[PDB]
């Protein structure tokens, strides 16, 4: 989600950008501001919600021992999804 | 939780009024010379000070000394305390003489015109502690607050 | 063979400390307060000596926290306040001593939770 | 003040002085001392250079990481000047050449280039401008170097009226072309030390009263050129070029009491007797001071 | 040019401040009756030597020791301060 | 038990017996003798006894600690005598090690042990350099590890980690200069101690 | 406007409702060009030609002891006496009570959160006010 | 309050060692300036020696005086034997340090330190 400020500088995923009167942007003159274009916040928002048939579901992040510590997610509330605190994947109880 | 207010609306530079009538940043030397010039042209009742709620004692005495050196005595605070009788002559006239810890030794507490819950929350906690563990009797004159 | 020296022990001139970091510093001698987040008391046993905090500013390049205070991280440990004070005095540091805070003994009774006629009766467990 | 240029620290290498300075002509004699003093206190220095990057290497250790920034520029390209100065709070012009070349005569280096920097700096909103001229700058001098200096000093004053103009006498130092010039071989001279000139420039940046003023930087004493040159040989143990360069050396250093000098900026002028050995030691093949005009 | 403020320092227990304590207990109310607009700041603090401070115009201050004084020696000392306009 | 270090009672008993042996022979100087749970014998002595105790351990036929493995100091600011001087000796004849410890302060000199072991010459120079303990009658006492003209004794607990001065090359004076230390990133002090006691066996009386 | 320090940015003395003197310690230094409050006044007095006679925090604390000695007895509650004399002077000049009932400025939790400049600037306190009033 | 001495039993003998050290430093300065090709004068060097000696004039403990003489003799040996380089000798003069402000007002303008 790389947006650019009125002065032409790209805004990073952490929201950083030098303002108009900031001398520090001189460092980029003749060079470039390194910005990662793959915003993890926009990428996780694309994954679909996983429909499951239990009140409790577990997430290890995928890949077994290559993922994150295994956590159990309660799905009792029906006004929102259960989100993994480690990887951001979402879950919802069916019916 | 109010510490985060220390990161907003902060005064970081000396300011003076320009010709357009607006506050604008200046240096310490410029700002203090402006104030020092005015302080040297006034005396007595022409100079006064008001101390706000969060002022430390080192600044209170420094300001009192400076205004006294122009023979000013109008060193005021925002909070009022009646000056009738002894006024601030005797410390016992304006102190919590029992002390916070002394509340645990009292057997009757009379509250007059105070909501201690929101004025001195930890003092109110002490009162409830005695209420709970000492069967303290509490009476209140004022609005019937929780 | 021994000699008599009746002078106050002062070693400021043989420690190599710059003068500014002797005369202008204020040592604080104290027992650290228990971290309220935890119940353990093992970090409240010894006396600590630390110095007054000084300016930290943002590094223009990275934003890191820069300092010019050489004693910004210096914390010393003592068995008693007397040892701490003795160390401070011979090194020329002006200091403040704060008396040790100890929790006062409490009177605990599980049975008071069920009082027949006192307010200590709990309404839930 | 923008929050990034509020001074912090104790005025050392990792401190923030709050100065953002573009120094034109930073790769010469005077440039290296000015950049050194700026970087000593944690200033952001922008160095536009015409030369190879190899010839700028001696400037890199002069500032903490990130504080010295290098840019390519061309004296005849206003776009390159704008790139260098538009982020700065002060522009310093040290461009010059003691001789003319096929591509740059004295009119190009002492009039056109200074005017271009002053104008572009003015447009870009730069608040401080320090321009070095010359004590003996004179529209009617016999030296074309000094004639061009006087013309350029006028053009800069009208283009950037708040500019600080500094007029030093001949500067001596390790890398000078004054004491070294004699060592490699009617008129009174008042030479000034290189470090005094630098300290004066730095104090002018920090002094608000310096804006719009013209200064003359001169040494504490005046010498007869013959007596001075005699002194140089004695110190070097040496037994006692262009035509334009000879004209300047034979120009008596002007006395200008109506201009402030190093004293008005807090700099104590350094006698030539305390520093000649430092410069002239390298000329010895392994002393009675010169008579001063009072 | 005259007087602006009086401050009296004393201990709560020490015998050296006994005369000062007696003076306050017996003479202060009448003294304050005669000088309603004069600040007489009484400030007790344990184990201090009793003292009398008079502040005059333009921040001029003097102090007179009251150590071991009697209730009368205190009375005269206040009397001297009130009469004098340093 | 696979993960626990096994004890050795035979060596513990032998070292305890020899510790008493030394204490009986040099009661003028020995203040304390202890054997750790991993069988290291420590003789704590009055500092006047450095030369006599070391000479006896080197030369006695029932000792023969011919090798000075190491000599160092420990700074403990809470003590009246802040500096603990440690000698680690090796006996090849009896295949044993022993540790002799004494103490001094910033102003009291310790007798140099170069007469007993020539190895001590540089070790004592390092102690003087790093802790500022003076050794009397040293053949050539002077700094050894720090830069020339270096002020202070870095290994003292109250000496700051990064020191007081730092070096850089200055072009104006054409040499390396020293200036007060400023750090672009301050060292970040960490509070790591758990507020819960780990080892009851070492609890101190309250 | 002269930018001063906050209680988190100075070692300064405050006396609580019991009369107990306590001091803060510097946790961070004041932002920007702000300065310690007593130092601003001490600097102003020098430029105005009426220099105050203290140059350090310890000296301005020796001044505090000259005015009221209990201000430098940190963590001590110095007892205050002579309630009898104060009561006598109280009875000297009667004044009338107003019929208005005693009503505290803060009647419910919403009035608690914002009461000074720091809390009035706090975004967290604003959320607390919004939560209880809505 | 009975202590083992270093070299001197009292201030009288300590002061004798101080004077001998000063004489050695005073006479060494001319050689140092020449050997290290320093750009200061002999007067400047001898003024620094006095300045270094004078800053310790307040010591009344013969043990502290003894250590100061020991360190001063070490510093002299490094210079005489040319273990120091030009940079080490010239560090006594701090010629790249800007003079730090002294009065209250100057210190008030630049920052928060005392
Ligand atoms: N030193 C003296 O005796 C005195 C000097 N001055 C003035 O001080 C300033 C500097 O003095 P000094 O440092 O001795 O001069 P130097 O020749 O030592 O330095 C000259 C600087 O100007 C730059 N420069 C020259 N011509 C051009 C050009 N055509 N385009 C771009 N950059 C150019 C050089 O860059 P490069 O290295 O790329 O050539 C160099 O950085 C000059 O203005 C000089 O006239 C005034 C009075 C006395
Ligand atoms: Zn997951």
């Amino acid at each position: 989600g790389v947006r650019t400020s009125p002065t032409g500088e790209k805004v990073t995923h952490t929201g950083q950008v030098y303002d108009d009167g900031d001398y520090r942007k001189v460092r980029f003159v003749g060079r470039q501001k390194e910005v990662n274009e793959n915003f993890a916040i926009d990428l996780i928002a694309e994954q679909p919600v996983s429909q499951v048939g239990s009140r409790v579901i577990s997430c290890d992040g995928g890949g077994g021992a290559l993922g994150h510590p295994r956590v159990y997610i309660n799905l009792d509330k029906e006004t929102k999804t259960g989100t993994c605190g480690y990887c951001g994947l979402q879950f919802r109880q069916q019916h | 939780f109010a510490y985060d207010g220390l990161k907003r609306q902060r005064l970081t530079e000396p300011m003076v009024r320009n010709e357009k009538g607006l506050l604008t940043h200046t240096t310490w030397e410029d700002a203090l010379s402006r104030v020092a010039g005015m302080l040297q042209s006034f005396q007595g009742n022409d100079v006064a000070a008001i101390a706000g709620g969060l002022v430390d004692a080192e600044a209170l005495i420094a300001l009192k000394d400076l205004l006294n050196r122009v023979d000013s005595d109008t060193l005021c605070t925002e909070e009022v305390f009646p000056t009738a009788g002894a006024g601030t002559d005797l410390r016992s006239n304006y102190l919590l003489n029992t002390t916070i810890a002394g509340v645990e030794e009292a057997d009757v507490v009379l509250l007059v015109g105070t909501n201690p819950r929101f004025e001195a929350p930890l003092f109110n906690a002490r009162i409830r502690k005695s209420w709970l563990h000492n069967d303290l009797k509490v009476a209140l004159i004022g609005s019937p607050v929780d | 063979q021994l000699i008599t020296v009746d002078e106050k022990l002062d070693i400021t001139t043989i420690t190599g400390v710059p003068e500014e970091h002797i005369k202008t510093r204020k040592a604080r001698i104290f027992v650290p307060a228990r971290n309220n987040m935890q119940s353990g008391v093992n970090n409240t046993k010894k006396w600590k000596m630390e110095f007054d905090t000084r300016e930290r500013w943002e590094n223009p390049l990275m934003g890191w926290a820069s300092t010019a205070d050489p004693l910004s991280n210096l914390v010393l440990t003592f068995s008693t306040k007397e040892d701490a004070v003795a160390f401070a005095e011979k090194n020329g540091w002006s200091y403040d001593v704060e008396e040790r805070k100890v929790p006062k003994p409490k009177s605990k009774s599980y049975g008071a939770n069920f009082s027949w006629n006192k307010r200590t009766r709990v309404s839930t467990k | 003040l923008h929050h990034a240029v509020i001074p912090h620290g104790k005025g050392g290498r990792s401190s923030v002085s709050g100065i953002v300075a573009t120094v034109f002509g930073a790769t010469g004699f005077l440039g290296r001392y000015v950049v050194n003093h700026l970087g000593r206190m944690g200033s952001q220095v922008i160095v536009p250079h015409r030369c190879e990057p190899y010839d700028t290497m001696h400037l890199r250790p002069m500032g903490d990481l990130g504080q010295i920034i290098f840019m390519d520029w061309n004296g005849r390209d206003k776009d390159s000047i704008r790139r260098a100065v538009e982020h700065s709070s002060v522009v310093i012009n040290l461009v010059g050449r003691e001789w003319e070349t096929q591509n740059f005569d004295f009119e190009d280096v002492f009039v056109k280039i200074p005017q271009a920097i002053a104008q572009v700096s003015k447009e870009a909103g730069v608040e401080k401008f320090i321009h070095i001229s010359h004590l003996n700058a004179d529209i009617k001098s016999s030296s074309k170097y000094l004639r061009s200096k006087a013309v350029g000093e006028k053009e800069v004053r009208e283009t950037f009226p708040e500019a600080t103009i500094i007029k030093p006498a001949e500067i001596f130092g390790r890398e000078d072309r004054f004491l070294n010039y004699f060592a490699n071989i009617k008129t009174v001279k008042q030479p000034v030390y290189i470090v005094d000139v630098t300290k004066g420039i730095i104090n002018a940046i920090k002094d608000p009263d310096a804006r719009g003023k013209t200064f003359a930087f001169v040494g504490p004493s005046r010498y007869l050129l013959f007596d001075l040159v005699q002194y140089v040989f004695a110190v070097a143990h040496r037994p006692f070029t262009t035509r334009d360069k000879v004209e300047r050396i034979h120009t008596t250093d002007k006395i200008l009491p109506h201009l402030p000098g190093l004293e008005d900026l807090g700099v104590e002028a350094t006698p030539l007797e305390l520093k000649a050995i430092e410069v002239l030691r390298r000329h010895r093949t392994y002393v009675q001071p010169a008579k001063t005009i009072p | 040019l005259g007087l602006r403020e009086i401050r009296i320092h004393l201990c709560q227990r020490s015998p050296g401040s006994q005369g000062v304590r007696d003076f306050i207990e017996k003479r202060y109310v009448e003294l304050k009756k005669a000088n309603p607009d004069l600040p007489i700041l009484i400030r007790e603090c344990s184990d201090v030597q009793p003292k009398l401070w008079a502040r005059y115009a333009f921040g001029q201050e003097k102090n007179v020791s009251l150590n071991n004084f009697s209730a009368d020696q205190v009375t005269r000392a206040l009397e001297n301060v009130l009469s004098s306009k340093a | 038990r696979p993960t626990v270090r096994p004890r050795n009672d035979v060596a513990h008993k032998q070292l305890s017996a020899f510790g008493e042996y030394v204490a009986e022979i040099l009661p003028k100087y020995v203040q304390q003798v202890q054997v750790s749970c991993f069988n290291e014998l420590e003789i704590c002595i009055h500092p006047d006894g450095v030369i006599p105790v070391l000479t006896f351990l080197r030369d006695h036929s029932n000792a023969q600690f011919k090798s000075l493995a190491d000599l160092t100091a420990v700074d403990i600011p809470t003590r009246q005598n802040r500096f603990e001087i440690v000698y680690n000796l090796l006996s090849l004849r009896f295949n044993s090690r022993i540790r002799v410890k004494t103490y001094t302060d910033e102003l009291t000199p310790i007798e140099s042990s170069v007469p007993v072991y020539k190895a001590a010459n540089w070790y004592e120079r390092e102690i003087w350099d790093m802790f500022g303990v003076f050794f009397a009658n040293h053949p050539d006492l002077r700094r050894i590890l720090t830069d020339y003209g270096f002020e202070g004794h870095p290994f003292r607990k109250d000496f700051p980690l990064s020191g007081y001065v730092e070096l850089r090359y200055d072009d104006e004076v054409k040499r390396v200069v020293a200036e007060p230390v400023e750090l672009a990133q301050e060292f970040r002090k960490f509070d790591l101690n758990s507020p819960w006691e780990a080892f009851p066996a070492y609890r101190q009386p309250p | 406007i002269l930018p001063g320090a906050a209680y988190t940015e100075k070692s300064a003395t405050y006396v609580n409702t019991e009369g107990r003197a306590q001091q803060t310690k510097v946790a961070v230094t004041p932002p920007g060009l702000a300065r310690e409050d007593w130092k601003i006044i001490r600097a102003l007095s020098e430029i105005a030609g009426m220099t105050l006679p203290y140059d350090t925090l310890d000296q301005v604390r020796n001044r505090l002891e000259e005015v009221s000695p209990n201000l430098v007895r940190y963590d001590d509650v110095e007892g205050a006496n002579y309630f009898q004399q104060a009561s006598e002077l109280s009875k000297l000049v009667n004044q009338q009570l107003l019929a208005d009932p005693l009503v505290p400025p803060q009647l419910t939790i919403k009035d608690f959160y914002m009461t000074d400049s720091i809390s009035r600037a706090s975004q967290t306190m604003a959320k607390c006010v919004k939560a209880v009033t809505e | 309050t009975s202590v083992k001495p270093i070299f001197s039993r009292d201030m009288n003998e300590a002061k004798r060692r101080v004077r001998e050290l000063y004489r050695a430093w005073y006479r060494e300065v001319p050689n140092t300036v020449h050997l290290f090709q320093l750009d200061i004068s002999v007067k400047q060097g001898r003024d620094k020696v006095r300045e270094m000696f004078k800053k310790n004039a307040h010591i009344t403990d013969p043990r502290v005086v003894d250590l100061l003489v020991i360190k001063g003799k070490m510093e002299l040996e490094e210079t005489i034997k040319v273990w120091k380089q030009r940079t080490h000798v010239m560090r006594f003069f701090h010629e790249t340090e800007a003079p730090r402000p002294k009065d209250f007002l100057s210190k008030f303008y630049v920052g928060h330190d005392p």
